[PDB]
């Protein structure tokens, strides 16, 4: 009984330092999420959470970015509590700031994908939801873009209202997870080229010949129509070629 | 437990708050009681797993009942094995001084596993707790209480 | 998409009407339908014991349930089960629409680019639904084993 | 042109074992265009609206919000 | 990762019990955790200062402040700012986790592709890095300016 | 809810099973279900016309459109052809599901607190709906028109 | 089965498709045949209930034994109470069609209830297992698929 | 059932009257769905013994116990394989659709077989009744009927 | 807050220096710490043990879990043990602070519009939170329950 | 490269002059050159012993020889055994420079591009390098062993 699960060979250096990261990586249970749970007569545990907001929705800082800062009605509206956070993160989201780091230099191609990622918290999963959004950008501004973005009920029953977004590792959608991690795994401004254009769609290599009862239908009920169909009287089916 | 205060203090933009600092100090200053349990824990293991093995088959003997799952001397050594990993894990969780890289080999799927291995979690339960009193029998007062927070924090978790 | 769906783009995508090969096609469809439906129904009854004898054939006592196999830790094996259920899953669905595409845009699409990222054993995944693919053909018979086989084989070409 | 709103979310699918509280019930303002899908988003879960207030806006004006 | 999670992880792959030779690494890091937590503490102090003067001894007065150089702005002079602090920070963290590997999947992840995207100089960043470890193992001795330099060198060397 | 719902919901408060005058009110509703789907498709047919005909029955050339009325705006014409389409379709969707608790759970909730809040007018959305109603009813006939107007006189009812 | 084609087009700014129109008709169509299974199972309760303790008390008897929780009168008669609440639940569930009206009564928060409560979840799914067997050797095969269909879910559920 | 029809009108004098050749061409056009079922129980044979073994000895552990017949590896494997007997003889039933060539093989003496190897009769039932419950596990609603049919045939007979 | 940071705070308000009534209190603080910690550990013993005979004390076998009651559906009867969790948990948050501005911050700042709101019994909720100060001061002790009694009765009475 | 010439090139691309821990790296070398040479000889005496007893051990009666398996062909089997001499070449090439950087040039440069484009099974290979590395570990002892695995694990996850 002390045989069945020790293994047998060595694993040394290189082996034993793969198999350390032999999964999913080490910031799935380490991305810590940012609750408002608080209350309202703090000062100091919503400092957190505001620095918290502009880490997630901006990628690095707004610190050395903006000059006589803004959102400090922002603050003042989440430190009293009139305002959630959902409506602090559409407020960042709103500013001309962000409008300035995200939107002006990308495409509206690639602000679709840089927009669910701080937002959603994931890219996007298929191509039908890049062309509702790019028709959102194509008609209306990005203050609807973001707003129909945020107001959908995958935001709303994920991370609900208080809680700033966070990094989510998605699993169930078609590669959602790699497209996720080639967005996570760079920096800001690290790449110019667009990270996922679209969806190129792929061909299937069986349309119908195979499945072949499918197959076999076709043949038998071909060869159905042609074996004497005793239905009606027998003197006009022998006149039938 | 310095991973704990360092992602802890890491998803604030913050410093490690220096209350934190003090606890990385309290920790490194125990950590020599908390060597000394793990050997203690770790060159008595074939005693622990084959107490642990008594209790529970004298607990719960559906388990021997060839209708349980460890039925036959190749089923009950995998049990027996199993018991060995959550033993291992306890001496883990006692090095590291915090119950993440326990909970990160042994906890946060187990109940699917057990579940498509058609094992019940109970029996497995209280295999954890028969290693908690026999490795409670095994150490001194001081040691059984910290050795059974680890084991009970397994228990509760197999549950 | 559908068999009827992909019968209808390709008579759209001319812009013919329906001939009578197309007729052929949408009746053999409806013929089938019911071994279809009636697999669908029993593979849906025991889905977990599918998968509990699958990596009971395959994957269990080997060196991949062994510390430093890929299904070590607790999180991974179930990780593995998510994955064995989400391949009997959806060749449900593929068995039942008898056109393969869902598994092109559901399953198939960045599938290989996962598994190379996590370092996922290949061959293994591919056995496991080899295994997969045996048990259901079993348990449902020959007659819809073959279709299920299929798009189980599908999945298995395209993971290669 | 913003309006004050007080509402109850249910949480009827998952027992959440968190605090949890802010969301049941809350006291917030929300923008003009913003409040159609709070209003809808709120329905969705079946939550009662308690009361809707003016915040920011006169009613009845034409230009300027 | 820890020192200590890094044992247990090599420990842990083999499915090895705590071997003697893997209680005298825990030990010794138990041992060093004492100079560790005080000089992440007077490290901790005066972070400005030390990037005041590594800025003062390595990047001022050259060409770079000048225009034409990459410091010339005064959002990149910001920036500058922002990034060395980034990397006595995060050596920070290094040095009191006693593993480096929270620089491999922090910091020196993507930041050469970065560096070469934005056209940022490397060699003025490694000096630059190289003055803010001289000052820091002035300021804070050299018995934990040793295991300060190791991480701030580890830095260095990947960058470049 | 349903009426099945409803009445599944009253034999369950009491623990009661399913008696002879519950069956009666699901055989019923299967019994009337069949003018409620094509009473719903007709409506679902032509919506627009519908608000059309009924602003152009109640709500134009009066003084609401007028300068000083509330639908004088272009916005607030929008709105208001909003609101009559909304008004409709959840009066369809109560129709269809034979119970109006929808109406109360996701119409009639708060509708009074924003209709004073904005200040429009609430008679005639009351003379609107009423509109609504005789154009519907005459539209898809007496029979099924009479549960039309159930379900907007509801509507009507809550709204005053 | 048409709250939930409703809130399915709902969620959606579209009406409902004529898909789901067919669906509905055809439910309404096979409404009949549901409740003549539902009085069925409806007028012959206390048979299933009597015949789900039989195969249940002989399938685990723990239940019977002192440790257990349905031990003495009192607590065997909440046990098969609680029986007769699910076989009510499973003639709602075979009314409406879907099993949205039994899962929100009866599975939605049924876990964290019995672990609160000390019994366990599995001999409850061994219990509707049992119901279900009953109610198979009661209808005809076209009636007992039917019925073993939502009792499936049922136990499912528990599990 | 060719044959029972056969000399059932052959110890009359009369021919097959031709109610009889109804009932045969009916049996002819029900042959497929028989081929299908019987080949359905054919390839799963395993897992129907193995779950046989599995609710029988939980359900009597009395050959499992030392006293019981079934007692050690060999006699484990006997019982089994005269499972495995048993479920042979029932695809044979189906496949004939009457119950001779099944009762020709293995009912016409099987009590005093039984009486004279010590085993009990009433355990053989139950095996065949676990082998039941898993058929109609396997099985469809239509199929898992006309499966216990012979099967139950088996259950009575060996009783 | 704490008892400690209530007094820095009395002390701060003023601009007053720690005057001999405050070390008092802060000293009286740190002799009742022991047992305050040693109720706190037991009491995170079995918290569902206390939950469970609480019920069974007060809730179990009334009309509150027959059908009509507000504990008849098992989703209420699953919210009623997460709220005495709650009560419980709290209470031995404020007992271990030694201050009861936790109750005040984290639980009865909104609790009455929420019982109101979804038409929870009130005084059962009392009776509950009663019988869990019943039991607790029997497992933990007459000299420790006194002060267990203190907050879960602030909790009744603030909910009241 | 070697470990001389790599630590020739660590002194030159700094313009600095061999200093003492330069001397110690080329002196360690120096000592462990005697075994290095013994265990080279020692492996070039029976390497196709050791491919042969490797691919008993590990793919041998497995399905992979079978038809449908990756070596079912003569030509693979012969492919096969070419690939595994390849291995166990190069390891000893890289275990008697001491440097592991000929087997990034000359083998693991462009090998899962082929091992990919091929089909080969990248598991099957991995445990028979494993294979390969425990027969030699065996067969030259454990304290050469120790550097021949060293560069097969290199091997192994660089194919991984
Ligand atoms: C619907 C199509 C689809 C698939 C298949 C899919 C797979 C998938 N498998 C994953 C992990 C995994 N996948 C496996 C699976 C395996 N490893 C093995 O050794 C076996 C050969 C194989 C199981 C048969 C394992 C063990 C992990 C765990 C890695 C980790 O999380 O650390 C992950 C990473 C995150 C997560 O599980 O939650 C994804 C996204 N996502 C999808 O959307
Ligand atoms: C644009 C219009 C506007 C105003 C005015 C506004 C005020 C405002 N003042 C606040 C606090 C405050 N306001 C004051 C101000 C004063 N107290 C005094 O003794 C003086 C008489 C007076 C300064 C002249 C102080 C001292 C606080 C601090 C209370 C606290 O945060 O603890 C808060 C609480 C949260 C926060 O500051 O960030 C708000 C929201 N918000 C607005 O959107
Ligand atoms: C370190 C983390 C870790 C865990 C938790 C783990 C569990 C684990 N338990 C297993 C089997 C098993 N586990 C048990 C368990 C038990 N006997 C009982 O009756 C009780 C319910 C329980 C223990 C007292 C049994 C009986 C088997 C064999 C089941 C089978 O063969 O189907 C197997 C499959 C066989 C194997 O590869 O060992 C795994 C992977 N493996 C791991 O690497
Ligand atoms: C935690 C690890 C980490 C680092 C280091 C990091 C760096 C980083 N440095 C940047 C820019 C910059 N980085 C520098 C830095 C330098 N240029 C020089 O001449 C000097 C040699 C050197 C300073 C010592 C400058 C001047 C810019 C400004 C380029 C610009 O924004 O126009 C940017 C572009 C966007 C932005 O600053 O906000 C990133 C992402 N991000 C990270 O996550
Ligand atoms: C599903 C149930 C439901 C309703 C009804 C609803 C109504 C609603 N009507 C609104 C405005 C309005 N509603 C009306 C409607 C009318 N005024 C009149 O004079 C007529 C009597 C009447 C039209 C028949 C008008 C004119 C406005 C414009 C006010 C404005 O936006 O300035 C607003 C303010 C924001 C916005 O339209 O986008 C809401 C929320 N929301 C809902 O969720
Ligand atoms: C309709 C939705 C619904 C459910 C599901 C429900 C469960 C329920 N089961 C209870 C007790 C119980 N339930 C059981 C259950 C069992 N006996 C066993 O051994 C098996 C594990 C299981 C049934 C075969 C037992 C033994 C008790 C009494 C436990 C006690 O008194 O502590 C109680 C507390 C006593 C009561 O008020 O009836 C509730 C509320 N009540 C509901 O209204
Ligand atoms: C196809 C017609 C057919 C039948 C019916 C049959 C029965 C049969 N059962 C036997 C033994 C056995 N049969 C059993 C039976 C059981 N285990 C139990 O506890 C239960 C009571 C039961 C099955 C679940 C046992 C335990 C033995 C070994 C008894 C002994 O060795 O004395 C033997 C003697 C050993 C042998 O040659 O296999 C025969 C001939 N053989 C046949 O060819
Ligand atoms: C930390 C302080 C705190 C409390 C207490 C809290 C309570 C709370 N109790 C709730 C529901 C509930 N609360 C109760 C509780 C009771 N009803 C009774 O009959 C009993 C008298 C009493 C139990 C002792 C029940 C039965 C519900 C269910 C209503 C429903 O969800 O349909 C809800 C609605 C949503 C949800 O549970 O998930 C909240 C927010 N939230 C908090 O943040």
């Amino acid at each position: 009984f002390v045989e069945l699960g020790t293994v047998k060979e060595n694993r040394t250096q290189p082996d034993i330092d793969f198999r350390i990261n032999q999964g999913v990586t080490k910031q799935r249970e380490q991305t810590k999420v940012f609750k408002r749970v608080a209350g309202i007569k703090d000062k100091a545990a919503i400092k957190t959470l505001i620095s918290a907001a502009y880490r997630q929705i901006f990628e690095r800082d707004i610190a050395p970015y903006i000059a006589q800062n803004e959102f400090s009605g922002w603050e003042s509206k989440l430190g009293n509590g009139e305002i959630t956070v959902k409506e602090f993160i559409e407020g960042l989201g709103y500013s001309n700031l962000y409008l300035k780091e995200f939107y002006t230099p990308y495409p509206n191609t690639k602000v679709i994908e840089l927009g669910t990622k701080h937002f959603l918290g994931r890219a996007p999963i298929d191509q039908a939801e890049i062309r509702k959004y790019n028709q959102i950008l194509a008609t209306q501004g990005i203050r609807a873009f973001i707003n129909a973005l945020v107001n959908s009920q995958e935001y709303n029953e994920v991370f609900g209202e208080d809680t700033v977004p966070y990094r989510r590792f998605p699993t169930l959608p078609a590669a959602n997870f790699p497209n996720t991690q080639k967005l996570y795994n760079q920096l800001t401004k690290q790449n110019n080229d667009v990270v996922i254009p679209s969806f190129k769609p792929v061909q299937a290599r069986i349309q119908s010949d195979k499945t072949p009862i499918l197959a076999k239908a076709i043949a038998d009920l071909a060869a159905q129509a042609k074996q004497m169909d005793k239905s009606k009287p027998l003197f006009i089916e022998l006149g039938r070629s | 437990i310095v991973t704990k205060s360092i992602v802890n203090a890491d998803a604030e933009a913050r410093y490690l708050s220096p209350g934190e600092l003090d606890r990385i100090k309290s920790f490194v200053a125990g950590g020599q009681q908390r060597l000394r349990i793990a050997q203690a824990l770790t060159d008595n293991r074939e005693r622990l797993v084959k107490q642990a093995g008594d209790q529970l088959f004298q607990k719960r003997p559906d388990v021997v009942s060839p209708g349980g799952n460890a039925y036959g001397q190749e089923m009950t050594a995998t049990c027996l094995r199993d018991l060995d990993y959550y033993l291992r894990l306890v001496t883990y969780g006692i090095v590291a001084g915090d119950v993440t890289p326990i909970e990160e080999i042994g906890v946060i799927g187990v109940r699917e596993m057990y579940k498509s291995l058609g094992t019940p979690i109970e029996a497995v339960g209280e295999g954890v707790r028969a290693l908690k009193n026999a490795a409670s029998t095994l150490l001194s007062a001081e040691d059984a209480a910290e050795a059974g927070s680890y084991f009970d924090y397994v228990v509760g978790a197999l549950q | 998409q559908d068999a009827i769906t992909a019968v209808i783009n390709s008579a759209d995508v001319q812009g013919k009407y329906l001939d009578t090969a197309a007729l052929e096609k949408l009746k053999a469809y409806f013929s089938t339908g019911e071994l279809r439906v009636r697999a669908a129904t029993t593979i849906s009854a025991n889905a977990a014991a599918i998968v509990k004898e699958a990596v009971a054939k395959s994957l269990l006592y080997s060196d991949i349930t062994r510390p430093g196999g890929n299904m070590y830790t607790t999180r991974r094996y179930a990780a593995c089960i998510r994955d064995l259920d989400y391949y009997l899953r959806y060749a449900t669905y593929a068995m039942l629409a008898g056109d393969p595409s869902i598994l092109d845009e559901r399953v198939l699409n960045g599938l290989k680019e996962t598994y190379n990222s996590l370092g996922v054993p290949v061959g293994a995944t591919v056995q496991a639904i080899q295994a997969i693919k045996e048990v259901t053909a079993s348990l449902v018979g020959a007659d819809a084993g073959k279709e299920m086989g299929i798009y189980l084989d599908y999945i298995s070409s395209g993971l290669s | 042109r913003l309006f004050k709103i007080t509402a109850l979310v249910p949480s009827l699918s998952r027992t959440r074992t968190q605090r949890e509280l802010q969301n049941t019930y809350f006291t917030k303002l929300v923008p003009y265009e913003n409040w159609f899908r709070e209003q809808q988003r709120i329905q969705k879960a079946g939550g009662k609206i308690i009361k809707v207030e003016l915040a920011t806006g006169k009613q009845g004006t034409n230009a300027g919000l």
